C-alpha cells in the first residue's frame, strides 16, 4: 500500500445544495464517533464601526440557550449524551460545530440549526457576558503574540474592515444592544453563506435529510439569496511600535501583502515558508535543525521562538513571520531573517524545496487528523474554495513546485515590497523602518 | 592675465547646470527617506 494509493482511496466529500442555499457537506469514515457543525461567512471583517464585537458578543450566547429550550435546558441535554459544543470566530470566519457518536448525528443537526437560527439572546444574560467578555479582553491583553498579531493587522490593513480586532472595541461592548446583536444574526447567518459540514460515522443521505427538515426558513426576495462581497481591504507599508522597557521580552512581526485564498501560488508561498519554517528553543534538534534561521538562531541565540506564516483572505492576505527575542537580539534576528526572505527570491536550492515539500505534505496530512479537523477543513474549503481539494489533488500541487518556481513567487511577493511591521515590547535595538526596507532587497 | 578666462566660465555654466540637478534631486532623496519621521505619530497610553 503505497502513499499514492491511499491517497486515491480515501473517500470522497459529498456536497448537496439544499434549496434556500445551505450547502451540506461530510466525509464518511469508519468511526463510531463524528463531527458536524455549521461554517459561517461571517466574521468582525463584516462589522463596521458602530458593531464591531458583535459578532464575538453572539459567540458568547451561542450557547446560552434558544428560545425553545433555554439555557439549564441546552445545556444540560447536550452534556447528558456526551456531545462536545465548541465555536469560534475569526476575522473572515465563523463557526459552532459538536462531537458526538455518529448515532445521534440528526439529533446533534437540530441543536446546531436552534442554536443559529433560535438564539435566545436573553436581556439579562447579555449584561452579564458582557462582563465577562471584558474580562477576556483584559486577559488576553497579556498575550503578546496575539497583542502584536491585531497590531499587525490593525496598521497592515489600517483604515478598512480588517484593520478590527475579532473581539472588538471596548466602548462596543460596553453598549452593544439586544437589537445589534438579533440584528447581526438575522442580518448575517443566512443559508446561502452557510455550510452543514460534518465528518465521522454519518451517511451523507441521514444527514442531507436531517438538514432539510431543521434548516428551512425559504427566502423571498433575491437579495437574500446572493452571497454579497465586501469592499477591498487596502495593504499599506508601515509600522506600529509599542514600546514597554518593562515587558520581558520583545515581540516582532513583518509581513508583505498575500494573494487570497483563491490564487494557486499560496501553495508554492507555503512550500517557501516550509523551508524557512520555525523554531523553539525546545526544539532538541538544535544546531542541526535543516532551517538556516533556526540554526543562526541556535548558533547565536537568536531567539525565544519564530514563526513563518501565510494567513490567507478572501481578496487579500498577509505572508511574513513573528520571533520573540530579548531586548539585545532584536537586531541580529531580524538581520538574519530578513536575510532568507532574499535566499527564497534570490538562490532557493532544489534540495531546499524538496524536503520542505515533504514538510508541507506531512502538513497537510496531519490537519486532518481526526474529525474536527477534517469537518473544519471541509467547512472551510467550501467557504474560500467553493469546493473540496483532495489531500490527492494537494499533493499533486505540491508535487509541481520546484526551486525556480520558489523563486519567482517569493521574488513577486516579496522583493523590494514596503512590508507592514508591528513591534512590541523591549523594541528599542529594532529600528527604523527605512533600515529593515532596505533589508527587502538584494541577497 | 588669465587664458583660462573663456574655459573658466563655459565650466562655471555646467557647474551650475549640474549643480543645481544634482541638488534638486539630492533634495527629493531626502526628503524621501525623511518622510518616514516627518509624519510619524505617536501617543502615550499608560495602562492608567
Ligand atoms: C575658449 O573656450 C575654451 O577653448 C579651449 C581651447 O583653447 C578648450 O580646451 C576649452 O574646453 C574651451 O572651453
Ligand atoms: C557639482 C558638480 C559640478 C561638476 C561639473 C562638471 C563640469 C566640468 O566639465 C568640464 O567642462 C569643460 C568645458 O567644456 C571641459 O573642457 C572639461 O574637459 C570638462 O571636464
Amino acid at each position: 500500500a503505497t502513499y499514492a494509493q491511499t491517497l486515491q482511496n480515501i473517500p470522497e466529500t459529498n456536497v448537496t445544495t439544499l434549496d434556500n442555499g445551505l450547502r451540506v457537506a461530510s466525509e464518511e469514515s469508519s468511526q463510531p464517533t463524528c463531527t458536524v457543525g455549521v461554517w459561517i461567512g461571517a466574521g468582525s471583517r463584516y462589522e463596521n464601526e458602530k458593531n464591531n464585537g458583535a459578532g464575538y458578543f453572539v459567540e458568547h450566547l451561542a450557547f446560552k440557550g434558544t428560545k425553545k429550550r433555554p439555557c439549564a435546558a441546552f445545556e444540560k441535554e447536550v452534556e447528558s449524551m456526551g456531545a462536545h459544543f465548541n465555536g469560534y470566530t475569526s476575522r473572515e470566519q465563523t463557526a459552532f460545530y459538536i462531537k458526538a457518536l455518529s448515532k445521534d448525528m440528526p439529533k446533534v443537526v437540530e441543536l446546531l440549526a436552534d442554536v443559529v437560527q433560535n438564539c435566545a439572546l436573553e436581556e439579562s444574560q447579555i449584561e452579564k457576558e458582557r462582563g465577562v467578555i471584558l474580562q477576556e479582553l483584559k486577559e488576553m491583553d497579556n498575550d503578546m503574540t496575539n497583542v502584536t498579531f491585531d497590531y499587525l493587522h490593525a496598521t497592515a490593513f489600517q483604515g478598512t474592515a480588517l484593520a478590527r480586532t475579532v473581539e472588538g472595541t471596548t466602548e462596543n461592548i460596553k453598549h452593544l444592544t439586544r437589537a445589534d446583536l438579533a440584528s447581526y444574526i438575522d442580518t448575517h447567518f443566512k443559508a446561502p453563506r452557510m455550510v452543514l459540514a460534518a465528518a465521522g460515522g454519518i451517511s451523507h443521505k441521514e444527514l442531507v435529510d436531517a438538514a432539510r427538515q431543521h434548516f428551512s426558513g425559504v427566502s423571498f426576495t433575491y437579495k437574500e439569496d446572493a452571497v454579497p462581497i465586501l469592499p477591498r481591504c487596502r495593504f499599506t507599508g508601515s509600522e506600529i511600535r509599542a514600546r514597554d522597557d518593562a515587558l520581558p521580552v520583545a515581540h516582532v512581526a513583518l509581513a508583505v501583502e498575500g494573494p487570497g485564498w483563491a490564487d494557486p501560488d499560496n501553495v508554492v508561498l507555503h512550500v517557501a515558508n516550509a523551508i524557512i519554517g520555525r523554531y523553539d528553543r525546545t526544539f532538541g534538534g538544535g544546531k542541526h535543525l535543516s532551517s538556516r534561521l533556526a540554526a543562526l538562531a541556535v548558533e547565536h541565540k537568536l531567539c525565544h521562538s519564530f514563526q513563518t506564516f501565510n494567513t490567507s483572505y478572501s481578496d487579500t492576505g498577509l505572508f511574513g513571520f513573528h520571533f520573540v527575542a530579548d531586548p539585545l537580539s532584536i537586531d541580529d534576528m531580524m538581520f538574519c531573517a530578513q536575510g532568507e526572505w532574499m535566499r527564497l527570491c534570490t538562490s532557493t536550492t532544489e534540495s531546499e524545496v524538496k524536503r520542505a515539500k515533504n514538510h508541507l505534505r506531512s502538513a497537510m496530512v496531519a490537519q486532518l487528523d481526526g474529525t474536527t479537523p477534517v469537518c473544519e477543513t471541509i467547512g472551510s474549503h467550501l467557504l474560500n474554495y467553493g469546493r473540496r481539494i483532495s489531500l490527492e489533488e494537494w499533493d499533486s500541487r505540491i508535487s509541481a513546485v520546484d526551486a525556480r518556481m520558489v523563486r519567482d513567487v517569493c521574488s513577486k511577493y516579496i522583493y523590494d515590497k514596503c512590508p507592514a511591521l508591528a513591534a512590541v515590547g523591549p523594541i528599542e535595538q529594532l529600528l527604523d523602518y527605512n533600515r529593515i526596507r532596505s533589508g527587502m532587497y538584494w541577497i | 592675465a588669465e587664458p583660462e578666462h573663456d574655459q573658466r566660465k563655459r565650466m562655471g555654466l555646467k557647474m551650475l547646470l549640474i549643480s543645481a540637478l544634482l541638488t534638486s534631486l539630492l533634495y527629493y532623496m531626502k526628503r524621501h527617506k525623511w518622510s518616514v519621521l516627518k509624519s510619524r505619530k505617536m501617543a502615550y497610553r499608560p495602562p492608567k
